[PDB]
RNA sequence: CUUGGCCGUUAAAUGCGGUCUUGCAUGAAUGAUGUAACGAUACAACAGCUGUCUCUAUGAUUGACUCAGUGAAAUUGGAAUAACUGUGCAGAUACAGUUUACCUCUAGUUAGACGAGAAGACCCUAUGCAGCUUUACUGUUACUAAUUAUUGAAUACGAUU
RNA sequence: GACAUGAGUAACAAAAAAGAGUUUAAGGUACCUAAAAGGUAUCUUAGAGUCUCGCCUAAAGCUUAUGGCUACGUCAAGUAACGGCCUCUAAGUUUAUAAUCUGAAGAUUAUGACGAUGAGAAAACUUUGGUACCAACAUUUAAAAGUGAAAAUUGUGCAGGAAGGAUAAACCGUACCUAGAAUCUGAAACAAGUAAGCUAGUAGAGAAUACGAAGGCGUGAAUGAGAUAACAAUCAUAAAGGAACUCGGCAAACUAACUACCGUAACUUAGGGAUAAGGAGAGCUCAUUAGUCUCGAACGAGUAAAAAGGAAGAAGCAUGGAAUAUUGUUGUACGACUGUUUAAUUAAAACAAAGCACUUUGCAAAAAGACGAUAAGUCUAAGUAUUGAGUGUGAUUUCUGCCCGAUGCCGGCUGGUUAACGAAUUUUC
RNA sequence: UCUUACUAUAGUCAGGACUAUAAAGGUCCGAACGGGUUAUCGUUGCAAAGAUAUCCGAAGAACUAUGGUAAGCGAGUGAA
RNA sequence: AUGUAUUAAGGAGAGUAUAACUUAAUUUAUGUUUAUGAUAGAGGUUAUCAACAUAUGAACUCUUAGAGAAAUUACUUAAUAAACGAAGUGAAUUGAAAUAUCUUAUUAACUUCAGGAAAAGAAAUCAAACGAGAUUCUAUGAUUAGUGUGAACGAAAAUAGAGCAGCCUAUUAAAAUAAGUAAAAUGGCUUUAAAGCUGUUUGAAUAUUGUGGGGAACCUUCCUCAAAGGCUAAAUAUAAUACAUGAGUUACAGAGAAAAGUACCGUGAGGGAAAGCUUUGAAAUAGUAGUUUU
């Protein structure tokens, strides 16, 4: 089993809880089974990779922005 | 506290 | 069976001290005695024991026909294969054969009036030391059982009582059928030891007992004062029972109609 | 001064003493419970 | 401590003999020695036919628009148990 | 009273130890009294030892100091906030008179600002409190004593008359 | 509530400690270059690592608890190499049942249930009461030897040392942190505090003392670099003198541990005092060897064997060579003593204490004493006058005197008094 | 869940010395550990009780851990 | 805040189409009216472009079987908060300028029992020579009568209004008309000394052909009522929801709560925040500029 975070009910405001745990199962198969390797970056164009990655660094240094302001800084 | 005392 | 419970340190069933300066002792367990004595026949004492919560010994019998143990309060002198026998149940048929008539009260004393026998009061002659006396006709011993205790015979009625002088010097009435060990209870030398040292109490369950005048005003009336001060106050206990001058504790109402010559009070007077 | 009371404190205590079953089984816990529910507590018992 | 001793104790938080499952069924009873036996009457399984052949799939073309039953006259229209029984005549008289 | 007299200890003894004791106001289980042993108890002396001192000096590290970075607190009616004598709610940076002083910082220092801190524990007040005490006032109990009731007899013995 | 002052001041000093290179990602500048790019160097933010140096080390290390506002891909039928759940019960708990007591609430006793800090089959395959018991202490024992556990064996002292049950693999825990370097408690990133196991080696009687292999660390710029005033802290040394200081030898210094070493006073409860005091010896090198061990062949040789060893020798100012163990003696007061006490201003002469003494308790249904809105009832105690409770004193030597008037308690008359009760009376409307 | 006492189950005390014992001692020296004697520092402290040195006990009336019990009309607990 | 209407067990945990709420977390049908409504198209996720009324599938876990460290175990078609009501028990602060009786006060609080309300209730009541005609709530009577040393405490008749309901054959099923009762002494409560309640010890009578109780010490005549047996709606108390009104509030106001009994504090009982919007931008305060003085 996996146990969650405790956490607010409304994110930063509400009382705290925990979500439900996850529990994970691992099965020891009878014959084998290998998973494919996932598409090289320049391979993932019908998943829109592209705009998607441009969208994740957007949302990745508004969180580090928020870090720096978290800690009581700013950048020069 | 003060022990300062004028007892 | 062991000791053990809160009541090892002077607590009742509601958790408080009612019995001070108690707890801490060595862990012990109980030795079931035997009191009543009701079972006949021979009992061969196979050894003398030591008991914890006991003043005097414990002889540990095997009865020859069952093959049964039990304790008993040792006697005076009486070690390890020394036969014993309670005659409380009624004389045997062999002892009673013997002599032939219904009773005959000299050679029945001769025969049964042995050192650790349990017998009758009436069966027993005047003058005899005994150790175990009882009270009621089918009760269990309760008077004497302590170390180097004993109680005489001073006389005997047709009566259904039996007069003794106790180990307080307290001449009562006793029943008829009561039972009486012949004897003196053993470790007669209890009373002479010494602990030495305060850890030794410490071991026996007795916790250190603070004194009245080392008290506050509010904990004692004793208490209070600059220096050593007793407070022109008579002695008393701390919840107001006086400690001395004779105050009987003794219910009024609970008049002792068993007593034929009652204790010889010292009234405050030195003994040596 | 405050004293460091909580110090070696264990979570098998704080059932014992402030859990729930505590109070519903006994007369004067029920009225805790009553009470922390007329004024809306979330927080019932530890 | 301060605010974690007011959340909810959990599993993952003592070890003293504090036990909690996650309500997955019993499946057995325990011994007088510290084992677990198990009773395969209560045991689950799980009924999956076979789906060789099956053509249906979870999805319908949206070509074929969405129409609900009309029961004219019928307050009770699906759910009446006349039209049901009447029905099982003509169709299923045998059953 | 008093550093009581005397003897020993000190070059010098209001101390300590011994003794004399006419003890403001010692005393026998509120125990009296003398040893061995024990003591982070208290007092006094000796030997050794030393920067404790005569009498301080030098050296080391960390602070103090400067530069760069981060960044408090008590405190504060407002201040352009000198000295003396006098004055005055009676101890003046601020009033009177005289004197002195170019403007502004830094590191030291603590004489004053009756400096800061805590609506003085001392003392007194209030027909204010709390605990304790007792032969304070008024009360409640433990406990003791008599008796109706639950509860009936029999002799007596005797006294009222 | 906002914003000033102090003040851009204090502070970022656990006496471990740092120095010089390398390097990744993202971004900011300067130049090259004007086809955008890319390259070189540099700065910022968040990292990683190499060499050298130092600190901790019976830790500031590793493995795990209590716990957790650190983080969620932490994986077990059982043993070796695992706990819980489950079974059994202790101290105790009970809005369970019955009985009893009780102004209600409730309380009591029995039984049941519940309750670990304990006990639970086998496995490198597995499913009666000394004929005793598994408290403390000591002893012996897995046969090459030594050491440390497990369990057992035997014995010793008194303080006399649990209970109960037995005998084809579910569910829950498994991450990380252990307090000197980012996590627990102390309001916090606090020089404090917190459980168990392991915790290299040298050297020692030792877990003391010194070094420190591995490991970690030398903090989140919560800092870094300089200079080395006064003064402060923490230290080192010191001419001559050696308490002249001071309330007072406060502090500091002297002393110190070791040996199977010599010696040791008054006094004494005969045990002590006593490790008294006061002296002697110590490291390196070496002659020498009864046995043990080794090598060669009884004997010979050897310390590249453990030990013994001496009035032997060498060198230096010095061989308890560095670190670790804080003086000796004497006369009194108080308390016998070991102990305990105002957590966080008084550790003592106070409290306790063994001992001593007095009062109290006969147990026939309640021993007295304590507790019980108040009882049943509980401790006392499965005790019995050599028992228990209360009071004072405070081991032991030598002793403890006079007064029973006052006060208290105890006992006592065919007594006086004597409320209720009541013979005999007496009124208002 | 601090603390005082009691209670149940458990755990810890290097090494050495003296003593009648191989083991019988509120014995001795001294770590861990537990106390907190004196002194200095600190006093808006690292700390609303700390640091360093010194000192005391360290087989016992010892210390420690996990549970349990007794406290707020009467006073729980109290080597006071 | 008040008023009116309706209603009569409340919360939490976790999960889920983040207007949609329970692992079915946006179920499935009927009727009418649909712009003269109600108060001749496009659109099934590019969704719910339809309101009203009546039905309907689903609706987990804990409180809440037993146990336990609530949301677990193990079982199973196991399931009811607070406030208000009656009785029992029953203080103190305070006032008296101290303080005992008294007052605070038949108060607060606690315990038991009960329902959507409960309790009470159809005169052994009051009146005064005339008459009224159950209980409950509000006002007047009344800072009255009266008690108390005082301080203070404090009725009833009657009146007005809200409601109105009487009965035993009770619209729920009860009486053969009530004896250890009325009453007395004594110890208390209440109170004006009566009446009423009550522990202890004692202890009656039988209807206006004048038996019993009451009419405020007590006796007597008269009047009045008929105890020791019962049923009874409404007006009233509390909570929830909705609506109406406002010389009520408009964000340090109004509820503590415009995202709240949440965050946070405390071992615990318990204590308990801040925070609206796109508008306006005062004072203090800070760095500068202009003129001016130093
Ligand atoms: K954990
Ligand atoms: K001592
Ligand atoms: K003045
Ligand atoms: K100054
Ligand atoms: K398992
Ligand atoms: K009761
Ligand atoms: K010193
Ligand atoms: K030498
Ligand atoms: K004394
Ligand atoms: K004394
Ligand atoms: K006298
Ligand atoms: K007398
Ligand atoms: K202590
Ligand atoms: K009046
Ligand atoms: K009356
Ligand atoms: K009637
Ligand atoms: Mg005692
Ligand atoms: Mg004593
Ligand atoms: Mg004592
Ligand atoms: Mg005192
Ligand atoms: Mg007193
Ligand atoms: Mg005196
Ligand atoms: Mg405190
Ligand atoms: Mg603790
Ligand atoms: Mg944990
Ligand atoms: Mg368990
Ligand atoms: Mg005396
Ligand atoms: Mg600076
Ligand atoms: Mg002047
Ligand atoms: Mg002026
Ligand atoms: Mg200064
Ligand atoms: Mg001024
Ligand atoms: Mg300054
Ligand atoms: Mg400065
Ligand atoms: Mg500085
Ligand atoms: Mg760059
Ligand atoms: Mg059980
Ligand atoms: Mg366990
Ligand atoms: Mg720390
Ligand atoms: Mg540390
Ligand atoms: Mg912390
Ligand atoms: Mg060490
Ligand atoms: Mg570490
Ligand atoms: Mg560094
Ligand atoms: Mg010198
Ligand atoms: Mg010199
Ligand atoms: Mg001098
Ligand atoms: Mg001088
Ligand atoms: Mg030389
Ligand atoms: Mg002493
Ligand atoms: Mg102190
Ligand atoms: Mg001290
Ligand atoms: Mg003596
Ligand atoms: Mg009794
Ligand atoms: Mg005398
Ligand atoms: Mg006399
Ligand atoms: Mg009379
Ligand atoms: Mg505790
Ligand atoms: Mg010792
Ligand atoms: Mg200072
Ligand atoms: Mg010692
Ligand atoms: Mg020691
Ligand atoms: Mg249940
Ligand atoms: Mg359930
Ligand atoms: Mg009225
Ligand atoms: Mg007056
Ligand atoms: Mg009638
Ligand atoms: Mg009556
Ligand atoms: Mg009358
Ligand atoms: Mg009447
Ligand atoms: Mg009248
Ligand atoms: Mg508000
Ligand atoms: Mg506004
Ligand atoms: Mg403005």
């Amino acid at each position: 089993v996996n146990q969650r975070m405790h956490e607010q009910r409304h994110g930063d405001v509400g009382n705290w809880r925990r979500p439900k745990s996850q529990k994970m199962m691992i099965a020891e198969l009878a014959k084998p089974f290998v998973w494919p390797k996932p598409p090289a970056e320049d391979a993932r164009e019908a998943f829109d990779y592209a705009m998607w990655k441009k969208q994740k660094t957007a949302q990745e240094q508004d969180t580090k922005f928020q870090g720096i302001r978290a800690q009581g800084e700013v950048v020069p | 506290a003060a022990a300062a005392a004028a007892a | 069976f062991p000791k053990k419970g809160q009541s090892k340190g002077g607590r009742n069933h509601s958790g408080r001290v009612t019995v001070r300066h108690r707890g801490g002792g060595h862990k012990r367990r109980i030795r079931m005695v035997d009191f009543e004595r009701w079972i006949p026949g021979p009992h061969t004492v196979l050894r003398i024991e030591y008991d914890p919560g006991r003043s005097a010994h414990i002889a540990l019998v095997k009865e020859e026909a069952t093959g049964r143990k039990s304790y008993i309060v040792a006697a005076d002198g009486m070690r390890a294969g020394d036969v014993v026998q309670s005659y409380r149940s009624g004389l045997p048929q062999d002892l009673l054969d013997s002599m032939g008539g219904v009773v005959d009260p000299g050679i029945l004393a001769a025969r049964t009036c042995w050192r650790g026998n349990c017998l009758p009061v009436s069966m027993i002659p005047v003058g005899t030391q005994i150790y175990c006396v009882g009270s009621r006709p089918d009760g269990k011993a309760v008077f004497c059982r302590s170390a180097g205790t004993y109680a005489t015979i001073i006389s005997k009625e047709t009566g259904k009582f039996v007069n003794v002088r106790l180990q307080s010097g307290e001449i009562r009435r006793v029943s008829k059928d009561a039972c009486a060990t012949v004897g003196i209870a053993s470790n007669i030398m209890h009373h002479y030891r010494q602990l030495g040292k305060a850890g030794r109490s410490r071991w026996l369950n007795i916790r250190p007992t603070v004194r009245g005048l080392a008290m506050n005003a509010n904990d004692h009336p004793h208490g209070g004062g600059r220096g050593k001060s007793k407070g022109n106050r008579h002695p008393v206990s701390p919840w107001g029972t006086p400690a001395k001058g004779g105050y009987k504790t003794r219910r009024k109402s609970n008049v002792n109609k068993w007593v034929v010559t009652p204790r010889v009070r010292n009234m405050g007077v030195r003994r040596n | 001064g405050p004293r460091p009371t909580m110090s070696g404190a264990t979570r098998l205590v704080q059932k014992r003493r402030h859990g729930f079953l505590s109070r519903v089984k006994t007369k004067n816990g029920q009225k805790t419970l009553k009470r922390r529910l007329a004024k809306g507590r979330l927080r019932l018992s530890a | 401590g301060l605010k974690y001793r007011k959340l909810r104790l959990t599993t993952k938080d003592v070890n003293k003999g504090f036990y909690k499952g996650n309500r997955t069924g019993s499946m057995g009873t325990h011994t007088s020695y510290g084992t677990y036996k198990i009773d395969y009457t209560k045991v689950r399984t799980y009924v999956c036919p076979d789906l060789t052949g099956f053509k249906l799939t979870p999805f319908v073309s949206k070509t074929i628009r969405p129409v609900h039953d009309q029961f004219p006259g019928d307050k009770l229209g699906p759910k009446n148990p006349a039209t049901y029984l009447a029905r099982w005549k003509s169709e299923n008289g045998l059953d």
